[PDB]
């Protein structure tokens, strides 16, 4: 399993929430910080199974606009095609 | 024969024929031949292929819609390996455009 921590109260911006993926998921270095490169790195990069914790889910939703949530359905959709992703929303 | 991989022979092929070129798997179909993204193991579990056709769902919305229009995505310059950050983007009316800057910013080749 790979493990992904978010620490929500600790994320300041869109940019933050990106550079967390990018470091928790193992992303390329080449890695878009959108959402449709994220789709791509779950699709066709990241390591199965895949455990993520968003903690302080509503903290991290004040500092991204709706950032927080569009990613979050980004991680359901994959769950929602196969990819073998636990989320545990704290 | 040529493997065709770059933007311009895969854009011209789509275009020409309305499918892609034979060297171009799903990533469904990859998983079933076993790859595993994680592993970098494409080209040991299907050689001289590269990942492409699946929907490409156009989330930050930088591609133009239509009512009726879908699109897909390919990769490109890939041979074996990790993947790059090069794809090809093309819809179902056949117009094309290219990334390489994994999804940064996209340019309309056709």
């Amino acid at each position: 399993m790979k493990k992904a921590v978010i620490n929500g109260e600790q994320i300041r911006s869109i940019s933050d929430l990106h550079q967390t993926l990018k470091k928790e998921l193992a992303l390329p270095e080449y890695y878009g910080e959108n959402l449709d490169a994220l789709w791509d790195c779950l699709a066709g990069w990241v390591e199965y199974p895949l455990v993520l914790e968003w903690r302080q889910f509503e903290q991290s939703k004040q500092l991204t606009e709706n950032g927080a949530e569009s990613v979050l359905q980004v991680f359901r959709e994959a769950k929602a095609e196969g990819c073998d992703i636990t989320i545990i929303l704290s | 024969a040529q493997v065709i991989n770059t933007f311009d022979g895969v854009a011209d092929y789509l275009q020409t024929y309305h499918k892609l070129p034979d060297n171009y798997i799903t990533a469904s179909e990859a998983q079933a031949l076993g790859w595993v993204a994680s592993k970098g193991n494409l080209a040991d579990v299907a050689p001289g292929k590269s990942i492409g056709g699946d929907i490409f769902s156009n989330r930050e919305g930088k591609l133009p819609g239509k009512s009726g229009r879908t699109w897909r995505e390919a990769d490109i310059n890939y041979t074996s390996g990790f993947r790059n950050s090069d794809r090809i983007l093309y819809s179902s009316d056949w117009l094309i455009y290219k990334t390489t800057d994994h999804y940064q910013t996209f340019t309309k080749i056709r």
